[PDB]
RNA sequence: AAAAUAUU
RNA sequence: UAAAUAUU
């Protein structure tokens, strides 16, 4: 009275969806993958001629993760009508392994007529480089679309994927958090970059604007040796505001709230020091100023330095939270010429085009300079 | 009940009989066939010869020895152990 | 009582392809679909072309089997069955419907 | 073909033949109260009484007819008798056994709480009983599952 | 007299046998589409104070009731067999008892799969036999030599977990 | 490849606690068993010498099932000190089962020396009569192993909680129905052994004098009959009583009343819906108003129990009360009063009375007859 | 200025056994007793660009350290092999490399059990070998005939999980 | 002597002292001209790393750059690397200390194939140079055995 | 080589059921008694209980040692049977083997 | 080289030697034991006599054959295979 | 706490 | 909306 593993089913328990697909970034004893996929017809809006749910041991033989599973089906199943595009769509709990991936990226390359996209729950292995390898080389090269669940995407999987009876999606205590967490570490793993206009909008050193309703904050890091700055590859990317939603964060948290959230997963030595190079389009706020400067006093290693393209005041509780960030020892600067264009050059799909300055760059600069200048020492 | 085979020179027979039953009594049912006097005719166990006054009790053998799955294997001889064929 | 030779023979002879003889008594035959055609009431000895030895022994045995368990259906014993001999078993069976 | 049945068949591994039964309720409890308790429940016909086979696992349950609910249409008397005997119980109990219908007849004696059953054949019961169902159930029972698949 | 019964055969069997036996039903009636179309009663849907559950199998247009007990005075002293088991034939009104044996070969005759008739033609010339028997205990009997020797060379299928089997359950286990 | 399996854990993790120790008495898939133990001298409340958690499977073989471990541990265990007076507390996810509960008791009625309590989140198969009676054989008999058995409150499950779980800089956090649960668990155990008050508590409470003080609970006194060939059969499975649980800010913040509990248990006997029940029913207090009127909605709904309410007396408040009995009696009830037969009936079957007399207070009769005058008053007015 | 390196031996292994290895190495150290005083450091636990893991074996004065390693290009054409495995010897300022079979052989001198000086005896006398070897990747050269005999009379615990083992660590597999 | 004599009458560490064919493995699947283009920058800068694997086993030298170790370790024999002495060859001289006993790795490759030849030999200096302690502590580890040791 | 000469090249080993091995004197150095017995005069060895089996199974087992004495690389099995492996545990004990 | 076994007169003797080795130097080796010439001695292999003038190969022999753990099985003549002792 | 087959 | 080894 031992049955097999069962490697398929129809729904899954509540329980078993809330243990499993709880996201937490660091997770332990989630043995199983799961894997609940949805193919259509490139026709939307329509119910999908077929969806289901595989599981897998992680720790089995190649042939039996679900990732292959599902391909072993959809290859057979693809015969019945070669002349049809398709469109597949997968919900799994933990995200797939170097293997598959490559194999994916293999088996999708030979077939022109299916789009896949992937929503993970969590991220399998995110600290090894062969696997960010492999990720790179499936999703980014170009259609492999993988992305974080949300919200949504778990409402979407309670309500079709679990046997569920006349009940409501019941988010745990940090989905959110995790979420972004998890959202920061996908954006530094596939290095994704800003578009032209994004960056151009969001950066006008230009004193009067209109619709400057986000905060961006492009980062990098830099390890000391041999007296020397070098740059640490690893530690890239950009991050924008998170506005108030209700089933997200109530109170849409600031874009230096996440840096400040994602900074400890990169397990900096204690006995290493580090340089965190950050471009913002507008300066901390009162309460993101308090907050970096708390953060810096608790950690020695670390050596913070603000450059940004605007200067934020309001009330005048800004610039008293400066004076904090200056004791702590965070340099601030203003965002010139050379800087407007190592942004573009380093966070931009820029395909290559030069950085195009605008009008009056130099001038708001020297204004925005002469500003900043005083406040510290007077 | 006990099924018996008897082999002897390329010959068999194939019969069921009594534990009781003595030698006399084998000797007798092989007589409908053989068309030999029972007095003569001699049989065999295990290359030893057995006397013209024998029981199944005083021989040993019992039901568990002969079994329908498992005749016992006795021959016979007037006045050779021919193995069966293979593959 | 009854005598090979006479019509009620009580004990039928069987040759087997081999060259060894056997004899069995007719209902063990009867069982038998094709030997209890055969058994025609003027015969009393039965040749078979291509059975072996060991063939024609263990379906004997087999008829002996059957005959005492046909009715029996309280702790069945086994009938022993190797596959070196099943496949010209299997075809013996086949060839006699048994 | 019922009667040839229940005559030259080995029947269900409780044979016809006359074998010895005892009664098996209260195991554990101390004689009296066993007998007591067993002449109580005879006489009230309110709770349910066993009589099991020595030397097997077979055993034949009387429940009241109440338990079970609507009342099964009974053409055979079964019965326990405190009477024909003083110091013994007579059993009797229609049944249908593998398709043929049978009558479970025995006794049992009240000081020792164990005694003899037999079964015998029952022709009555036969030709009532309907020739649809008893003609399916031959047709069911002759069959066999080996090479019927087409 | 005057107080009537009704009269049933009983395997006292053990609790555990028991439930192994509905963990086994249930299983290949959810899990497994083996035993799908079995009926499987609980405890409050009979009114009867012993009965512990019915395991109904539908036979084309008659069925199979297998019905466990409960509460037994019947108990052994140790209680090895204080439960108990009974199988019966339903048609319309027409009832009987059956034996565990025959109540297989009646179950293997209609649900579990069985070598087909081709399978002798495919054993003649060296195939693969498929289907094949799964369930040994459908034949129990003594069997044509044809099917024994079939078995012999062709091993049967061992599923996991077992299907019911009624032998199985009402084997005298305590008396050897 | 595989470990062994593993059945002597230090703490349990906060998902397994949560997942194992959920108290709904129908639970599928927890093919664990799970028990937590202390063991403690007699003598001031002191740190336990010895606790630690068993595991097993309910399908495993019966050596291997937790009790059966915990009891081959003690047997050794406890050689160290003959003379030492020894009390073992358990909480366990499931209740023993049949053979174990057997085992115990011979275990116990052996060792003279050791007091064992059970707290239990849940039941395990409650409904079967083997089970009911090694149960009562172990815990209700007052000879040999005395094995005290209870459910598990909200106290337990944070004592749990705190010493046999990795809750790191965490509180416990109950879910949803547990003080309900609780509750059904408590009502379903006290029927199956056979539960009955001291004299003193039926003395206080049960007494008719129209004028009382210092009384604020009200006690149920329920019984079943079941119809068949137009006879009532007492079915001796369904007997019991219960109190009104007051409020309290780890159970019910309201406190449910004694009617609601008695109307939440009913569904649990899986009554049949062709046949024909009654339940009869002893109150101490007429049932209030929103009592009454659930009740009443209760009995509309479900056309296969007839209800009957006694009372010793009437609680009437804002004069609603007798709106509430009359919207009960025109649901279909048959409200009466408690007279001397109905009281001594209640005392022999729902008393701890060690066979001793009912001994009926002053004026039992009078008040008696002006309660029934004054319930024909308002059932007709 | 010419460049400066430090040369070291790497065994190419797939990253499935250096998962299993961790595996067994963490179950060891917690799960189980036998592998306590086993250090392990994660991979954020050294600055050293590719190193994966360091696993620390106190014996005595010496400690051995077995490390993986991350991104090495080396890598085989289908990535069969991109990890790698290294053993050191450390004592004071001194170390050196080892050989996986030496490595097992040098961790069973302190850890696992074997046959105890008395074992030999009970061969002889009839009775019960105990402590048994269980660890058999510690005796991997030709030793005395008095163990090899000793271990054919009486058979070598199998535990599960496997004890963890530079070689099976260390094993070929592609081409062997 | 004894480490002399282990090294000429030992089956040395599964990596025999007789000359063996080695081979560059990085950038397998890229072109031969970018992974000899490649080869020969990490030889230049010394900023990658370099692995030359065996034909037909699984051992191969890693020549880290020894900024990655951290601590710089003392080096009382040099180890190099040659770009000079022949235009179509680069030759390695690496010191190591292989099962107790310390030698040289000596070996050239082939740019073109990114491929050569590699020997080993026994060195001579720095074995009077190590301590002493640790040598015979390893020696003895080398020696013991579980075996009917402990009582 | 010459048998003739105390300082022969093999050694003769005479087994208990009376039957004689000859095995090479390096082989037998392996083993502390015969070690210690081969005294340079003599050149024969009696054994009181060894079988002629147990010596033969003996002598492989020191041949195989002398084979791969110093080698470690892919060693061969040394294939034992449990009706023979405690006498040949006891004469392993004996010869110190 | 392989290790190999001669098998006559309750003797054997133990000594490796090359696989390219003759025959001829087989009876070189076993004549300083035996003090015989090697001429008239032959050896035996499968109960069939080995001419005076052989080699490994044309008999067919292998390295796999003889081993260190069961060497090649040889008898001797001078001018009965002598099974091993039991338990 | 979880760097994750530490098989709760 | 679990009557419970239907081992998700
Ligand atoms: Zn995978
Ligand atoms: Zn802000
Ligand atoms: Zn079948
Ligand atoms: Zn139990
Ligand atoms: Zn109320
Ligand atoms: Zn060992």
């Amino acid at each position: 009275m031992k049955p097999h593993f069962r490697n398929t089913v129809e729904r899954m328990y509540r329980d078993t969806f809330s243990y499993n697909f709880y996201n937490r970034p660091i997770l332990s004893r989630r043995n199983t993958v799961w894997l609940c996929y949805e193919v259509k017809t490139k026709g939307p809006s329509r119910p999908p001629l077929d969806a289901k749910i595989f599981r897998g041991q992680v720790y089995s033989e190649l042939k039996y993760h679900p990732e292959m599973r599902f391909f072993h089906w959809f290859s057979k199943w693809r015969k019945l009508h070669r002349d049809q595009e398709y469109e597949v769509t997968w919900y799994i709990s933990w995200s797939p392994c170097t293997k598959c991936t490559r194999d994916m990226a293999t088996f999708l390359a030979e077939d022109p007529k299916v789009t896949l996209t992937i929503f993970v729950a969590r991220l399998y292995y995110f600290w090894d480089p062969d696997y960010q390898e492999a990720l790179r080389s499936l999703c980014q090269k170009r259609r492999a679309t993988m992305k974080i669940m949300n919200y949504d995407e778990f409402q979407h999987c309670w309500s079709k994927f679990v046997y569920s009876q006349r009940e409501l999606f019941e988010p745990w205590n940090n989905l959110p958090k995790y979420y972004i967490l998890l959202h920061i570490m996908l954006g530094e793993i596939l290095r994704h970059s800003m578009d032209p206009p994004t960056f151009t909008f969001n950066f006008n050193n230009e004193p009067w604007v209109r619709g400057r309703h986000e905060t961006y904050l492009c980062y990098e890091v830099e390890r000391m040796h041999n007296d020397t700055w070098v740059l640490l590859n690893q530690r890239r990317g950009f991050l924008c505001n998170q506005a108030p939603h209700k089933h997200g964060f109530l109170e849409g948290r600031h874009a230096e709230l996440c840096f400040l959230d994602v900074i400890p997963f990169w397990k900096l030595d204690l006995d290493q020091d580090y340089r965190v190079t950050c471009f913002t389009s507008w300066s901390p706020c009162f309460s993101c100023a308090q907050e970096m400067a708390k953060f810096i006093s608790k950690n020695k290693h670390v050596s913070l330095c603000i450059f940004t393209a605007r200067i934020y005041d309001d009330q005048g509780r800004c610039q008293e939270g400066l004076r904090t960030l200056a004791e702590a020892g965070a340099k601030i600067s203003i965002m010139t010429y050379s800087e407007f264009k190592h942004c573009w050059d380093t966070f931009v799909d820029h395909q290559g085009c030069p950085f195009q300055p605008w009008d009056g760059l130099d001038e708001h600069s020297q204004d925005l300079s002469g500003r900043l200048r005083a406040i510290l020492q007077n | 009940d006990v099924f018996l085979m008897i082999r002897r020179h390329k010959t068999t027979i194939f019969t069921d009989a009594k534990e009781s039953s003595t030698v006399f009594e084998l000797k007798r049912i092989v007589e409908g066939i053989l068309k030999r006097p029972p007095d003569e005719q001699r049989l065999y166990k295990d290359d030893q010869l057995l006397d013209d006054g024998k029981t199944l009790g005083e021989c040993g053998f019992t039901s568990q020895t002969a079994r329908p799955q498992a005749p016992a294997t006795v021959g016979l001889a007037f006045r050779c152990i021919e193995p069966f064929s293979s593959p | 009582y009854g005598g090979c030779e006479g019509p009620d023979a009580m004990y039928v002879k069987l040759i087997s392809s081999d060259g060894h003889e056997f004899i069995v008594k007719r209902e063990h035959a009867l069982t038998s679909g094709t030997i209890k055609a055969m058994l025609e009431n003027e015969t009393n000895e039965v040749n078979f072309r291509e059975i072996p030895s060991h063939v024609l022994s263990k379906v004997c045995m087999y008829f002996t089997y059957k005959v005492r368990y046909t009715n029996s259906s309280t702790e069945i014993p086994e009938f022993p069955i190797a596959p070196e001999i099943a496949l010209e078993l299997l075809m013996a069976a086949n060839f006699l419907d048994c | 073909d019922q009667r040839s049945k229940f005559e030259n068949e080995e029947f269900f591994r409780k044979l016809s033949r006359e074998c010895e039964i005892k009664y098996t309720g209260f195991r554990d409890r101390p004689h009296e109260e066993r007998q007591a308790r067993f002449q109580n429940a005879c006489r009230d016909g309110r709770s349910e009484i066993a009589f099991v086979a020595t030397g097997t696992n077979l055993s034949l349950q009387f429940f009241p007819a109440s338990w079970q609910g609507e009342q099964r249409q009974t053409p055979s008397r079964e019965y326990v008798d405190l009477e024909r005997e003083a110091g013994k119980v007579y059993l009797k109990a229609p049944m249908i056994l593998n398709g043929v219908c049978v009558i479970w007849k025995g006794w049992i004696d009240l000081q020792r709480l164990d005694g003899m059953g037999c079964l015998e054949f029952d022709e009555e019961r036969a030709q009532q009983e309907d020739a649809l169902a008893q003609q399916a159930f031959e047709e069911a029972r002759r069959r066999t599952r080996e090479f019927e698949d087409r | 007299m005057e107080n009537r019964w009704q009269v049933m055969i009983v395997w006292q069997v053990d609790r555990m046998r028991i439930r192994t036996w509905k963990s086994l039903v249930k299983h290949h009636m959810y899990v497994s589409g083996k035993a799908r179309g079995w009926f499987y009663r609980h405890h409050y849907e009979s009114p009867h104070p012993r009965i512990s559950s019915e395991v109904h199998i539908p036979l084309g247009d008659a069925r199979l009731v297998i019905t466990t007990y409960w509460g037994l005075h019947t108990g052994e002293r140790d209680w090895h067999l204080g439960q108990g088991v009974s199988i019966e034939w339903r048609k319309k009104r027409y009832s009987t008892q059956v034996d565990p044996e025959l109540a297989d070969q009646l179950i293997h005759l209609y649900y579990f799969d069985c070598f087909s008739d081709s399978a002798i033609r495919k054993a003649l010339l060296g195939h693969i036999v498929s289907p094949r028997c799964e369930y040994q205990a459908g034949h129990n009997k003594v069997g044509s030599l044809q099917y024994l020797a079939l078995a012999a060379l062709i091993t049967p299928k061992k599923i996991k977990p077992p299907l019911p089997s009624v032998t199985k359950l009402t084997e005298d286990r305590w008396n050897k």
